């Protein structure tokens, strides 16, 4: 039983991998808004958590 | 003075409500993408390691 | 280099310049990321070095310092 | 029908035109003058006209402009 559990760990490994890639790469193009919304447009007029 | 003061209040507050509804809404939907991701993320992970 | 991939995740990952990231900036106060940020760039480690760190050991880490040393 | 305003010009746009302060004010707007809220018979006439004022000096290649402060004036274009 152990062994055939292992199998589906790896089966999670392998899409926790790809997830892991994708999260990392829409970070990267998001933080060129961060960088730009500065100008104090951000803090509650644009983020409206409602 | 009531005829001028009306007016410019009118135009002020359309641009603004309709300004901001078009922006955060799409805004909020890239947040809303990349918390998913994260979250989905940090469960395989936990479980993984489990 | 190892010390400066490390600055290569961090920057891009945090947006911060490269001046401010230094071996001792720490990451919540100096380069400003919070928790969800925090957890993106200890991802983003992870990816750059196709590595996995602990729980435990990856939250004690909250400076450029103790990611390179971490990492190294 | 034929012979009828409205296939030429606007009733709105003819009825300013046709008013008696008409003269008077474009010769001074034409000469740079600015409008404010004190001349209350120039300001109310060019309230209720102000699209078709608009309108017609745009045939002109300049624009007839409302500053927020409620005063009226002329601002040429290139051509």
């Amino acid at each position: 039983e152990m062994e055939n559990v292992q199998k589906k760990l790896r089966k999670l490994e392998r899409d926790y991998y790809q997830i892991r890639e994708q999260v990392v790469s829409a970070k990267a193009g998001w933080c060129a808004v961060m960088r730009m919304v500065k100008d104090n447009g951000v803090e509650r007029r644009l983020h409206r958590r409602e | 003075a009531i005829r001028v003061t009306q007016s410019d209040r009118d135009l002020f507050k359309h641009l603004i409500t309709e300004a901001t509804s078009y922006v955060s809404a799409d805004y909020m939907r890239h947040a809303n993408e990349r918390r998913t991701h994260l979250d989905e993320a940090l469960a395989l992970r936990g479980e993984l390691f489990g | 280099t190892i010390e400066e991939r490390v600055k290569k995740i961090i920057g891009e990952q945090l947006g911060v310049k490269q001046e401010e990231v230094t071996n001792n900036a720490s990451f919540v106060e100096d380069l400003g990321a919070d928790s969800l940020d925090t957890v993106e760039l200890v991802m983003a480690l992870e990816e750059e070095f196709d590595t996995e760190i602990p729980d435990e050991e990856a939250e004690k880490i909250t400076t450029v310092q103790a990611a390179i040393d971490y990492i190294n | 029908s034929s012979t009828h305003i409205e296939q030429f010009m606007p009733v709105k746009l003819a009825q300013a035109l046709a008013n008696s302060l008409f003269p008077e004010l474009d010769s001074q707007l034409r000469a740079g003058r600015h409008i404010g809220i004190d001349d209350l018979d120039n300001h109310a006439f060019l309230m209720d006209f102000q699209e078709q004022l608009e309108e017609f000096y745009a045939r002109y290649n300049v624009e007839l402009i409302r500053a927020p402060e409620g005063f009226f004036y002329l601002r040429p274009r290139s051509t």
